[PDB]
């Protein structure tokens, strides 16, 4: 029963270890884009501060 | 009790209870075997699944 059971439960948490996985990674790659975006925006402002400081 | 036909009769009786014997444990000794084949491979089966 261990062995069938231990196959059977070996390919089920493979399966949802991936898509949690997958779904994780998402997530975080998310929010580190979220967060790159934030930083482009403030380089940004900063480039337009120093345009205005140029004016 | 000493005659040569009862000594006879009972060599018979006892011929016949051994093959009778022989039989009962011709069943439990492939009986066992099979039962320790069947467990070795769940074994194997389970070390595999395990791996």
């Amino acid at each position: 029963e261990q062995l069938a059971n231990a196959r059977r439960d070996y390919e089920a948490e493979i399966a949802r270890a991936r898509q949690e996985a997958a779904k994780i990674v998402a997530q975080a790659q998310e929010r580190a884009k979220q967060q790159e975006a934030e930083i482009i925006a403030q380089a940004r402002r900063e480039a337009e501060r120093l345009k205005e400081e140029a004016r | 009790g000493i005659n040569p036909t009862l000594f006879i009769a009972q060599l018979i009786n006892f011929l016949l209870l051994i093959f009778i014997l022989r039989a009962l444990l011709y069943r439990p000794v492939m009986n066992l075997l099979n039962e320790r084949t069947r467990r070795i491979e769940e074994s194997v089966r389970d070390a595999e699944k395990v791996r």
